[PDB]
Order: structure tokens, then C-alpha cells, then sequence
């Protein structure tokens, strides 16, 4: 939920 | 001035009591001559009835039956009778709709009228535009320019072997029609390979944002839609996390940089690590299921059908929420409004 | 012996360090020297490599580059080279994120037979995933048709299909998807016990049918005496529901726990059953959507074998105008009258 | 989640 946007 | 008993009530014997209703609105009644009182007061409703005619037919005190009336009626047990006026096609959903104390005809009303840009028709696309078809969404954009794979029959619930090598907007625009053949589907093919792109998307009530192209398309839908005043709702996963949200509303909500919740990938100080950083994330392929993605793709649409129906709350207002699959979890991160935000604020 | 970096890893600095991996299994590292040599390990493994090899191209001390190793791997952050060896491909990162061999969960999937109990709003969800997972058969069982009603949630139907066989169209439907499995009809609805034994052998029993209202409790029993796996999936109105996963001799059955009251004094109880039956499910596809595609999560993981399903001794609720998820406790129970 | 069993 943090490491980036979601894909 | 009729209310009629819903047809989604249903009670039972249970602890020192009963249950009334079920779901959400599901209340556990302890006393057992009050919870006995409110049976026999929803039983006086089974037919369209005014509450002086249903008092008529009640074997209980008047102040009791006014009081399991009132209870019945603010939990929407009990309904105007005329909300249950219908062998339409949408019917289901019209008890899902009277449940939450809203006029099915209304709301639905409401969805024909409505327009919905589909940005991007991977899994997510797929899931909620035949959704969002098939509760009666009146136009529906698809935009998309990438092409059916085999790999894509995982997840992409529209197509089918025979579907590889076509247009992804062609094949789900076919698929709907079938689905739902008194709406209207076009589409638009094109991929956001810059920010200028976003000028070539179509206004509508709101866009379901789920293309992951580039890493960064959710800050350029953002930053775009908070200019272009266009309300819009990002969905997807995080590898196992299904992950909806937020639903944006210009001047109502915060936006998707306000709170600044989720880290960017490429970026340090060092060089040398920054480097590292860089390709270990640029080889990133998201662990794709099934049903990650249907439940992402689910409660988008469930949210985008209370946006537009305007009888519950979305969701997502203000929050970006995760669903875990491999563990039970759900956690929403807050993104409320900030007055120093860069992007909407000041 | 190879390893290799999963394609599912990514990181990004956050706070004090930074996070390692994306989903479940994302770790903020606080310790910032340490979220450096995890990179710098991790940065040895993008193209296969021995644990050695990696070790001399390193450049980080063997203490350290030992522990971002185990950290790596233990997290199946880095996999066996062998694991990164097609059309169920994309759920090849999937498996390979919990440390499986994807091919030996795929071979598993392709030897499994699925009964998919109820071919309405859920079994068209969880029989489309389960095909295009690799589910080698799937029995599908039902003997309703298709009504232009069924369109808002059963997703495999179209309106051409109004009036045909729901069994027959799905079949057509999951062929069309996944030519590789095999799918089975068997046109029938329990309307009594007795035609459960008409319901074949499987690895698992995906039950969703929604009649009678005591359906669940005889499949229960009847399962039970079988020593057959079943799954529950469904609704109550706008909740969504899923579990339990029942496992004869491993899990409590539904009826152990006793956490569900019945729906069916002189005056009263003639009251409540009328009310009761003519009740209908407000039915919206987004929670059917939920529940099937948590249930098919669930029989995937069971027969996959490669993490544990959520449902197994848990019957759990999803909330849809609410963010909130509960689960009931099926624990096992030797009072139970069924399997005590 | 109590009344009756699941739809
Ligand atoms: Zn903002
Ligand atoms: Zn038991």
C-alpha cells in the first residue's frame, strides 16, 4: 500500500 | 401514504431475543417481548398499507406499535409503498437500493443519465465496465490502445482465445452490447504516454482510473483532474492487496497528493544506490490473481454506483483502501484534505 | 544452485530507510545502511546467480550480505533460479511470491476436480477464475435457466442466452476461455438431501445455491459422512461472505460453533415463517463479486497447497457500505451433533 | 452475518 503507486 | 415490509427483511430467534434484518442494518433486539411486538408490527405491513390501517389489523398496544413502526421505518425495514412499484431487468438491484431507504426508480433514473470514462481496460476495466453495464450506467468510454494477449485471460473476464491480437476497446465495447444492449459504449484508443495525453480524455460524471502506465499515470490523472474539475476514482493492486480508492471530488474531497501517503519508487540520494533503485523497480511485474483484482474491480464499482445513485456513501471518499488476500485485513489510508497541499490547495 | 530476484520485488525510500517488496510482505527497514545492503544484495540477483558468485560481486562485508540474503529469500524475495521457468503465466509471480514452485502449484491445479454447487451470481464468479486458473475439471451443477434478471451479476451470461441451460452456457463460456481444461454438466438443483448423492466426488465442493434455506446444513452433514471438502460462499444482503473452508478431521463444521440463527408460542412463530418466506436477497454485484472472488482465492490455495486458505475454521463477513471485515470462529466441537 | 445462512 506505500512502495509506489498501486499497478 | 402506504409502506410495505421489504422483501430483503428477514428476522430470527436468537440469544434472550432476535435478529431483524440482515446485513449491515442487522439489529440484535434482546428483549423478547419487544423483539416478538416488532414481528407482529412488520407482519401488519406484508401489504401496502397506511399505519393506521395496519394499526387496524395489530393485536398490541398503540405506543408499542408506534414504536416498532418508527424503529422498522428509520432502519428502511419498512418502505413508501410505491418504492416497490416493478420483471424489469434491474430489479435485484432494487432491493439493494430500497434497503438504503432510496427510491429504485430514482437512483436508477439517475445511472441512464450518467457517463462513465473506463481509462484503462486491463483487469480492473474489464470488471467494472460490465459492472457498471449491466446496472444500467447510460455511456460508457472506453479508452485503451494496447492489444488482447493470452497471458490477459487470467483476470480479463470479457474476453476469450479467439479475442487475441484485437483491440482491447473493441472486444469489451462487443461484449457489453451483448450484456446490456440498451446502453451506449464507445471508445478511444489511446494509452497516457505523457500528461498532455489527459487532454484528449472525454468530461464525464466520472473516470475509473486503473491503467498503470507510467508508474506515475495516478499523479498525472490527479494533478490533471483536480485542473479540468473532473471527479474520478483509482483502483488496482499492490501484488496480494486489492486496493480502491480514492474517489476524488473536486472541492468536496482531498485529492490523491494532499496527504502524501504513498513513497516514490525511483529516488535516493546516493548515486551508486540510486542507480540500484532504479532498475530493480523498472523490472517491476505485479503478482497478478484473479481475485485480487475482482475484488479491487468490485468495490470501485459498488462505489462508483453510490457516486452516481447518490443513496450511500462511497467508500472511498477521502480514503485510498487496501484488502489483504492472504491474510484477513482491511486498512484505508487517510487522504483528507490538506490546505497546504501543492496540487489543490492555497 | 541459482537464485533469482522475484519481478513482484520493489522498494522505495520512506522515512528514516525504506520499504522492501510490494504487498503483504512490504517491510519498512528503518535502519537506512541496512535498506542499502538489502538493495545492494538484491541487485546481485536480477539475473540468476549463486549464493557465492553473488557474494564476490557484492560489494558489502559476508556478515551482512548472509543476512540480507536470509531476509531475501526468506521472504521469497529472491527464489530458487528454477522457479522462473505459457497462458497461466501471470499467476506464475503470484505462487512464486509465497515460495512455491508454480509449475508443481499449476500440476497440482491441473489434476484437480472442482463441483461448483450453484451456477447463480457466484458460481459464474468463481467457475470463470477457477477455469482460467487451471482448474483441470470443474463440475458445474444447476437446472435453472437464464433469466434477463440473472445479467446484473452472472457474468458469463448474455442477453442472447436469455432462456437456455445456465450449465450449458457457462460450459460454452469457460471453453471459450480455456480450451486446455475439461468442463462437466449435471442439470439438477437440490430440492431434496437425497440429490446430494447425485453430486460426484471432488477435490472440494464450492456450495452456493441459495434453496432451500437449510441447503448449507445439508450439505454439512452430507459432507461430513462423505469426508468431502466443501466451501460456503454467498451473501447476507450487503455483506459479503465467504468460508468456512470445512476439511474433514482438520476444521470444526458449520454446525459446531452454532454462529448463524435459524430462520424458520402459537401466534408469533406463524408470523415469523411467513415473513421469512417471502424473503429475497437484495442482491448487488460488487458483494457477490467480493465473496466469489475470495471464495475461488480460498479453493485455489486449498488444492495449490501453497498458503493457507483464510476460511479453513473461519466463516468471514466483508462489509460494503461499511470498511470493515469480521470472521466468525468454526472451531472444532465435540457437542457438534453432526461430527462431535 | 446471523440471520439465517448466507444467500
Ligand atoms: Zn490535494
Ligand atoms: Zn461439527
Amino acid at each position: 500500500m506505500r512502495t509506489g503507486n498501486a499497478n | 401514504m402506504d409502506y410495505i415490509l421489504g422483501r430483503y427483511v428477514k428476522i430470527a430467534r436468537y440469544g434472550s431475543g432476535g435478529l431483524v434484518g440482515g446485513g449491515g442494518k442487522e439489529q440484535y433486539v434482546e428483549n423478547l417481548v419487544l423483539w416478538e411486538n416488532i414481528i407482529k408490527t412488520a407482519y401488519c405491513f406484508i401489504t401496502p398499507s397506511s399505519y393506521t390501517a395496519a394499526l387496524e389489523t395489530a393485536n398490541i398496544p398503540e405506543k408499542d406499535f408506534s414504536n416498532c413502526f418508527r424503529f422498522l421505518k428509520e432502519n428502511f425495514f419498512i418502505i413508501p409503498g410505491e418504492y416497490n412499484n416493478s420483471n424489469n431487468r434491474y430489479s435485484r438491484n432494487f432491493l439493494h437500493y430500497q434497503s438504503y431507504g432510496a427510491n429504485p426508480v430514482l437512483v436508477q433514473d439517475k445511472l441512464k443519465n450518467a457517463k462513465v470514462v473506463i481509462l484503462g481496460c486491463g483487469g480492473i476495466g474489464n470488471h467494472v465496465s460490465v459492472i457498471l453495464a449491466t446496472s444500467g450506467i447510460g455511456e460508457i468510454i472506453l479508452i485503451d490502445n494496447d492489444q488482447i494477449e493470452n497471458t490477459n485471460l487470467t483476470r480479463q473476464v470479457l474476453f476469450s482465445e479467439d479475442d487475441v491480437g484485437k483491440n482491447k476497446t473493441e472486444v469489451i465495447k462487443r461484449e457489453l452490447l451483448k450484456r446490456n444492449s440498451e446502453i451506449s459504449v464507445s471508445e478511444i484508443a489511446l494509452n497516457i504516454n505523457d500528461y498532455t495525453d489527459l487532454h484528449k480524455v472525454p468530461e464525464a460524471d466520472i473516470w475509473v482510473v486503473s491503467a498503470d502506465h507510467p508508474f506515475n499515470l495516478i499523479n498525472w490523472v490527479n494533478k490533471y483532474c483536480v485542473r479540468a474539475n473532473q471527479p474520478y476514482i483509482n483502483a488496482g493492486y499492490v501484488n496480494d492487496i486489492a486496493v480502491f480508492g480514492p474517489l476524488y471530488v473536486p472541492g468536496k474531497t482531498g485529492c490523491y497528493e494532499c496527504q502524501k501517503v504513498v513513497a516514490d519508487l525511483y529516488g535516493s540520494e546516493k548515486e551508486n544506490i540510486d542507480h540500484k533503485i532504479k532498475l530493480i523497480n523498472s523490472r517491476f511485474k505485479p503478482a497478478t490473481f484473479a481475485p485480487v483484482n475482482n475484488v479491487a474491480a468490485a468495490l470501485c464499482a459498488a462505489d462508483v454506483i453510490k457516486f452516481i445513485g447518490k443513496y450511500s456513501e462511497p467508500l472511498s471518499l477521502n480514503k485510498r483502501i487496501g484488502i489483504w488476500s492472504d491474510e484477513i485485513k482491511i486498512h484505508s489510508q487517510n487522504m483528507g484534505r490538506s490546505p497546504v497541499c501543492s496540487v489543490c490547495g492555497n
